[PDB]
């Protein structure tokens, strides 16, 4: 009908609710993801030379450690 | 040698769709920030809506930063902010752009009635929305699989639809579906299909629509549009001046209503921008897209959709189609269409002293117009030291400065102007004199063409500033250039009430007064027998006169009698100049009379002697009428002596009626008539009883008994002489008024018995009241309803100017005498006077050439005419001449304020249509409506019908509804035969011959059957005697030039039957047509030339096709005209009236008329 | 006190397009006049106040015209200190301040004076 | 006064051509470039080129000769300056 | 303007940081004074006519 | 009322009183035709364009009116020059064409 609430209101409506169980799922399968990348990241050889080059910086004041790592695990 | 590239005096102008790149061009900046003005330091935000860097400094040559304030530092952009510190008009002009996210539809072009985007496309509306929403997919390209390219898709059938194949199928969805579909699309392919599909099926349904459609194509493929450019990638912005934020007093701010549309466009897309980089779920990234579209409409034009309402506040925001747009048409130029400076008001009296070419200006509204004027006279003769010092002079009031403003007003002409602007005559322009008071006098004499009375009623001033002007004021639009009303020839100067009253009561007579019968020798010592008291005003006496006659070859004869005349008339004479015989003023002289003199003195003497004159007339008007004592006191309106006695004798006749109808003698309807007729004949019967006694009843002795005069009562010489009041109005203050009616439209059956010289009672007044208020409902609706018809009528004319000289076109129509059913309800003199010969006349016998081919028939002509028995004349009309792109003056006429044939480039089309709207407010099928109704070309509810064609006709078939009606043609083929409606009672002769265009039927007929079957000559003598018959029965004198003029502009357009160039079913000008057959006939094809059919369009049909955009988009719906020229690309040239006032240059008519044509031949040459 | 302050800023402005009367076309914006604009009886002033100094200027020495056209910006990009204008004279500091002196000293005992000082009112 | 133009639009037939000439020729008067024809009443511009055309010493084909004359009036000025120009080569 | 200082200069006028709003008499209006009310705002301090 | 010079509206440049010396007399679109059925071009174009419309040909004729020339570089009246950025605003090139 146009007036885009309406063709909005009917295109989500669509999407069925989750389950409460449908939740963890889904965020279950996102961990699979992001972790598949962290573990992918770490097998690059640029990945942890680079990290050393942006630390080895930071050790002679030509950078602060805020604008290289948030923080190990801990 | 090099043309330019830099600023010239552009000419035409150009209007298309806008490319991307196009947008660009314009744009200073891109606007990527909702932000308008800091806050707290008003300043600009800087990449907002309002943007130093991106438009202009707030300041003059200053820079935003303040780092540049020096006005030499000028094209330096700032390094700190960059601004070119330039004047802050720059903030007006440079415009902006916003680079979209997601593709966008231009509500245009989308949803302009006839959607452009649809029927580029070949495709449904509803279904191109369907894939703007993301409601369903559609196909593009669609190769050879499953799949039409236009058709559409669901997200299932899409899926499954792609499953199959993969690749070498097409499917989008959203604004880049639509767009992908218009870059795709081949134009140059769709005409070849299109033709040849033209070509094969024959059906009035099919190529209807077929031939709309290839017109638009092969129009916007020729225009240099590229459709893709229907939606938009990039948004321009309008300068921000031109929605300003402007702060106000008390600290609040206020600003335009695009600035709370304009963010929300900037907003949306900017989210979007960034819904994209955080790669947001298709249920978004579509929603936000959405609202971009939605905005966008709002933007540009607002209502097409949702109607968005402005922030805070209920009326919904004002958008730029609104902007451009209104009621109607354009805001610019429409009333009303600029203030003006240099101007003043004020309310007007009388001013008896002034000449004919004078007015009373107040001294003080003199000082104030003149001021520049005054101030450089002033330090012209260095009566001020410098122009601050002359400023403080004239604000002092210095005595000084008095005698300067007699300087700068002596030759200086100013233009006065009342209100209700009918024909050009409510604009003239007088010579100024000084006056003291705050009141402006007004020349007696104009108070009539203005329409302007002494009650209250305002006039403006103008000051003629420019050289040109001025001239064109003195020369043009000056008082005494314009004597004479452009409608008819006849002087509009004509002295008004008390001017002749005085001179009625001056040229009169009666039986036996002071000096009767004595002889004097002129009209000097007759003066001066009146002056010094020894004899009356009116006594018949013989007095030596001397009369000229110019009857020799321009020169005037002399010739001297002893008049038997009165004194009055004595003293008269000596005001008539020269050559005017002494019968003029020798009858009665009352107001009709006196015009018929004036307007003799202009056809003999000429113009100056006539303008002196009439001043004369008026002086003397007033004078003496003010010697004459007249008055009306209340025993001046004598009742009837026998009036008890005629409503006594006929209320006796409605006591009978009455009697029979309680005997069932007479039904009701036959009483309620009968009653109303012998209440109507008392009526009658009363008036023309006060009427004799009041008109005739001095009877008074000379030396013997008795005889009896013209009565010298006072209210009776106001209504014989036509100063005031009418036999009409007389009867109503003596003898019995009228029969009032009820509001429904009933007459009631008890007359107003009474009168005003009488009490009117509860009742009678009660009664009365209804006709007052819907007599003054009627004058206001029908004064409006008037103004409409000139509207429309200078619309279908206006760009009509006289431009050849003379055409060369021997065709005419023939003008007889109106002639109607009883003798002559109009002479032929009047009908041809003024006009030019279709061919030589000859007298009852031949080889006798009285007037020769084509001659401008002037009074003489029109005498020799009449003195020989000349019954028909054919003359050449407006409506005939083959003039393309206007009138040649010989086919036109001769009509002006003044006599000479009309001018080479006078505007007819405004002056045609004025004439005929100014009386209109005058009028009362029939009335008003009905000359809008003859103008407008309407088809009677039950016409009448015509024999298609000659030849023996007889009836065939049976009863569907529908008896046909089967012609038979003696040589030809007989094919035509009509279904006429058979229960509609029919007049031709089932065993008759017809003639066709003959009676097959009774009722009125559609002119445009006359037009098509009689032809073009005939139809336009039905117009011109239809609509001068509403007007002449009301007493409206207008010439037909004007009637034909209007009535040209009726027929511009005509549709081709043949071919050989152009379309088949097109129509088009017979002035672009008759161009084209024309210069086929010979050169060209030896003869492929294409025959049309002429057609009557109404006024306000045809005025609706216009070469010139801009003159459609002012009264015309602005949004249709621009959207359909900007896709064919249309070049309006300027060459007509209202664009170049629009344009703001000369007018393409009158003293401009010369500099169109001198730089008109310079286009198009070497 | 912040609150009038305050307050102000935080109104919200007012549709420029709010009709106004008469229902006619005349709306808010049509009557918010432009007062960044020059009145002609104004800018006519200008052009003869110039006129004026130019003639008053022609009576003077020529090389205090040339000071005192320098000295202000008359005719020419900025204006230059006095200093400045010693260095392209080549007779400077002092020199220069007094001629200046005698300049406006021509143009104050009237002659001179009456036609410039109707500028001022 | 000028009452009535009637006269000056016999001379020129146009009526329309009277404002643009009559213009033109007033204007040659009120800035300076020429002086009177005919005695000035103290009648404006406006008005003194009107009794000009009313006596027919001044028309469109009087003025465009008197202009075109005076191109070669001041060309026989410059004579001498502009052919110095024949630095050109 | 370099004009306008010039001006300043020989007629050694200071001018003023302050704009002119003074109500003045509609042009051509003329009679008398029969009346003044001074409103003022709560807490600036009431001037000597008020 | 009578106005020779006023002030002027900040969002099309036509007359405005503001200090009660009234803005000029509005000119219609019927006085406009009276103007065009007389031969009165220039009357029209200097009504439309220097004594009204014009940002520049208003100042220019000024100086002329006390310079003792009678004469206007009338220009192009802000009304359309306003015209034409707002269609041009929107999809519409909208462009001046030749010499
Ligand atoms: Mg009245
Ligand atoms: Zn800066
Ligand atoms: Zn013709």
């Amino acid at each position: 009908t146009t007036d885009p609430v309406r063709m909005y209101m009917r295109e989500m409506g669509t999407v069925e609710l989750l389950t409460r169980e449908g939740e963890i799922d889904i965020a279950k399968r996102i961990e699979d993801g992001i972790n598949q990348v962290q573990c992918s990241v770490a097998e690059y050889p640029e990945a942890i030379t680079y990290l050393l080059e942006q630390y080895d910086r930071v050790e002679a004041e030509e950078a602060r450690l805020s604008d290289l790592i948030t923080g190990f695990v801990d | 040698l090099k043309a330019q590239t830099k600023t010239e005096e552009f000419d035409a102008i150009k209007i298309a769709l806008a490319s991307p790149d196009m947008i660009r061009s314009w744009s200073f900046g891109e606007v990527k920030k909702p932000e308008t003005i800091n806050y707290r330091t008003f300043k600009p935000e800087r990449d907002g809506l309002f943007c130093a860097r991106i438009f202009g400094p707030v300041k003059d040559y200053e820079c935003l930063c303040g780092k540049y304030k020096r006005l030499k530092h000028r094209g330096v952009i700032c390094e700190k902010c960059g601004v070119e510190v330039t004047q802050t008009k720059v903030r007006r002009e440079r415009m902006g752009h916003i680079e979209l996210a997601s593709p966008t539809a231009h509500i245009w072009f989308l949803k302009s009635l006839p959607s452009r985007i649809g029927l580029l496309l070949d495709m449904p509306l509803r279904d191109i929305e369907r894939v703007l929403y993301f409601e369903s997919y559609v196909v593009i390209e669609g190769g050879m699989t499953n799949l039409e390219r236009q058709q559409i898709l669901t997200e299932e059938q899409y899926l499954d639809a792609l499953e199959e194949f993969g690749d070498e199928f097409d499917a989008k969805m959203g604004a880049e579906a639509i767009q992908a579909l218009l870059k795709s699309m081949d134009l140059e392919q769709e005409c070849e299909q299109l033709r040849e599909e033209l070509n094969e099926t024959n059906s009035e349904t099919k190529r209807k629509k077929l031939t709309k459609r290839i017109k638009l194509l092969e129009a916007f493929v020729q225009s240099g549009n590229k459709p893709e450019w229907m939606i938009l990638t990039v948004l321009p912005v309008l300068p921000p001046d031109l929605r300003p934020l402007v702060p106000l007093d008390g600290g609040r701010f206020a600003t335009s209503d695009l600035n709370d549309l304009y963010r929300r466009v900037i907003n949306r897309n900017n989210r979007l921008k960034r819904l994209l980089d955080l790669a947001a779920p298709d249920i978004i990234v579509r929603n936000e897209k959405r609202m971009l579209q939605e905005a966008v409409d709002a933007l540009l034009d607002n209502g097409r959709r949702g109607r968005a309402i402005t922030g805070s506040n209920k009326r919904p925001l004002k958008s730029l189609a609104d902007m451009i747009k209104g009621k109607q048409g354009r805001f610019r130029q429409n009333l009303l269409g600029k203030r003006v400076d240099y101007s003043g008001r004020s309310v007007i009296t009388v001013g008896p002293y002034l000449r004919l070419h004078q007015c009373g200006l107040p001294k003080k509204m003199a000082l104030e117009l003149f001021k520049p004027f005054i101030y450089g006279k002033l330090e012209l003769r260095g009566l001020a030291t410098t122009i601050k010092a002359a400023k403080k002079m004239v604000e002092r009031e210095e005595a000084v400065v008095w005698d300067i403003l007699d300087e700068v007003i002596r030759e200086h002409p100013v233009l006065l102007n009342r209100a209700p602007t009918l024909h050009r005559l409510g604009i003239q322009a007088f010579e100024p004199v000084l006056i003291e008071g705050k009141a402006i006098q007004l020349h007696p004499l104009v108070c009539a063409a203005y329409n302007a009375d002494f009650d209250g009623d305002q006039m403006a001033v103008h000051v003629p500033l420019t050289l040109e002007a001025q001239l064109e004021a003195r020369a043009l639009m000056m008082s005494t250039n314009n004597i004479l009303s452009p409608a008819n020839g006849e002087p509009i100067i004509v002295p008004s009430q008390d001017v002749v009253l005085g001179l009625y009561y001056m040229t009169r007579d009666c039986v036996n007064a002071k000096g009767e019968g004595m002889v004097l020798t002129g009209p000097k010592e007759a003066e001066r027998l009146y002056r010094s008291g020894l004899a009356s005003l009116h006594a018949r006496v013989k007095v030596r006169i001397t009369e000229y006659e110019k009857d020799a070859n321009g020169e005037l004869v002399a010739k001297t009698s002893l008049k038997d005349t009165t004194v009055g008339r004595a003293i008269l004479w000596m005001i008539v100049p020269k050559g005017l015989p002494y019968s003029i003023v020798n009858q009665a002289l009352g107001k009709k009379a006196i015009s018929k003199m004036l307007n003799t003195c202009y056809r003999i003497l000429g113009l100056k002697p006539t303008v002196i004159f009439a001043d004369q007339i008026m002086y003397t008007g007033f004078a003496y009428a003010a010697r004459s004592g007249a008055s009306v006191g209340i025993d001046d309106m004598v009742i009837p002596e026998k009036k008890h006695e005629i409503i006594s004798e006929a209320e006796a006749e409605v006591a009978e009626i009455q009697e029979q109808f309680q005997s069932g003698l007479v039904t009701a309807g036959e009483r309620y008539n009968k009653v109303i007729d012998i209440w109507a004949a008392a009526n009658d019967r009363v008036s023309k009883a006060m009427m004799d006694n009041l008109q005739t009843e001095t009877v008074i002795n000379r030396d013997g008994q008795e005889e009896k005069q013209v009565s010298f009562n006072s209210i009776y010489m106001m209504a014989d002489s036509g100063a005031r009041g009418s036999a009409a109005q007389i009867r109503q203050l003596a003898g019995m008024r009228g029969l009032m009616a009820k509001p429904d439209g009933s007459i009631i059956e008890t007359p107003i018995t009474a009168n005003f010289r009488e009490g009117l009672n509860v009742l009678q007044y009660f009664i009365s009241t209804h006709g007052a208020r819907k007599g003054l409902a009627d004058t206001a609706l029908k004064t409006a309803n008037s103004g409409y018809l000139t509207r429309r009528l200078v619309d279908v004319a206006q760009d009509l100017v006289v431009t050849e000289d003379d055409c060369g076109t021997h065709e005419g129509i023939m003008m007889t005498p109106v002639i109607e059913g009883g003798d002559v309800k109009e002479p032929l003199r009047d009908r041809v006077l003024g006009r030019v010969t279709a061919e030589d006349v000859l007298k009852p016998g031949t080889a006798d050439i009285l007037v020769p081919r084509n001659t401008l028939l002037h009074e003489q002509w029109c005498d020799l005419l009449e003195e020989n028995s000349v019954d028909a004349v054919k003359v050449r009309s407006v409506v005939s001449c083959d003039t393309d792109f206007g009138v040649c003056a010989h086919c036109y006429g001769r009509d002006l304020a003044r006599g000479h044939i009309i001018n080479k480039g006078e505007a007819i089309g405004v002056i045609a249509a004025q004439s005929i709207g100014e009386p209109g407010t005058q009028l009362t099928t029939g009335g008003l409506p009905r000359v809008a109704d003859l103008f407008e070309a309407r088809r009677p509810k039950e016409p009448a019908i015509l024999a298609e064609i000659s030849g023996i006709v007889s009836f065939g078939k049976e009863t569907k509804g529908k008896r046909r009606l089967v012609i038979t043609p003696v040589d030809g083929s007989d094919p035509y035969e009509e279904m006429i409606p058979k229960w509609r009672q029919l007049n031709v002769f089932e065993g008759e011959r017809v003639e066709r265009g003959d009676v097959i039927s009774d009722g009125p007929e559609a002119p445009h059957d006359i037009l098509r079957l009689r032809g073009v000559h005939a139809v336009t003598r039905y117009i011109v005697n239809e609509v001068q018959d509403v007007y002449r029965l009301q007493g409206v004198k207008i010439n037909d030039k004007h009637i034909e003029v209007i009535v040209r502009q009726m027929l511009r357009k005509a549709t081709i039957v043949n071919a050989g160039s152009s379309d088949f079913l097109e129509g088009e000008q017979v002035e672009y047509s008759r161009v084209k057959i024309a210069n086929r006939e010979l050169e060209a094809n030896g003869k492929v030339g294409a025959t049309y059919s002429r057609d009557l369009l109404g006024i306000t049909k045809a005025s609706l096709a216009t070469e010139s955009f801009i003159s459609a988009a002012s009264f015309q719906e602005t949004t249709r005209v621009l959207t359909e020229a900007a896709v064919a690309g249309k070049r309006d040239e300027l060459r007509g009236l209202k664009e170049n006032v629009i344009v703001g240059r000369l007018i393409p008519a009158g003293t401009g008329y010369a500099y169109h044509q001198d730089r008109m031949r310079r286009r198009a040459a070497g | 006190d912040k609150i009038r302050k305050v307050l102000k800023i935080a109104k919200e402005p007012i549709s420029m397009e709010t009709p106004i009367g008469d229902d006619e076309d005349s709306h808010l914006g049509d009557f918010i006049e432009d007062t960044t604009l020059e009145l002609p009886l104004d800018s006519a002033t200008t052009e003869s106040l110039r006129a004026a100094t130019h003639d008053v200027l022609a009576g003077l020495t020529a090389r205090e015209a040339k000071v005192l056209r320098m000295r202000f910006g008359i005719d020419m990009n900025t204006d230059y200190t006095l200093e400045e204008v010693g260095k392209q004279f080549d007779v400077t500091r002092e020199r220069i301040r007094q001629i200046e002196a005698k300049a406006l000293r021509k143009l104050r005992h009237p002659s001179r004076s009456e036609v410039l000082r109707s500028f001022l009112d | 006064a000028r009452v009535t133009v009637q006269d000056a639009v016999e001379k020129i037939g146009n009526r329309f051509d009277l404002v643009l000439v009559a213009a033109r020729r007033a204007r040659q008067m009120q800035v300076g470039g020429k002086d009177p024809l005919v005695p000035e009443e103290n009648d404006k511009t406006t008005v003194i080129a009107l009794r000009e055309i009313e006596e027919g010493l001044i028309n469109n084909q009087i003025l465009d000769v008197r202009e075109r004359q005076e191109q070669q009036e001041q060309e026989a000025a410059e004579l001498q300056a502009v052919t110095a120009i024949a630095e050109g080569r | 303007t370099p004009e306008e200082k010039l001006l300043r200069a020989i007629f050694g006028e200071k001018a003023s940081d302050v704009k002119d709003s003074s109500l003045r008499v509609p042009n051509g209006v003329s009679g008398t004074v029969i009346d003044v009310q001074v409103f003022t705002r709560d807490g600036v301090e009431k001037d000597k006519r008020a | 009322h009578a106005r020779s010079t006023g002030s002027y509206s900040l969002v099309t440049q036509q007359p405005l009183g503001g200090k009660a010396q009234f803005g000029g007399q509005r000119f219609g679109e019927m006085e406009v035709w009276a103007l065009e059925a007389y031969g009165a071009a220039y009357t029209l174009q200097e009504m439309l364009t220097v004594k009204s419309d014009d940002v520049n040909g208003r100042t220019k004729m000024y100086k002329n009116i006390v310079d003792g020339n009678h004469q206007m570089e009338p220009g192009m009246p802000e009304s359309f020059n306003v015209l034409l950025k707002e269609i041009r605003s929107l999809g519409i090139n909208i462009e001046l064409e030749d010499e």
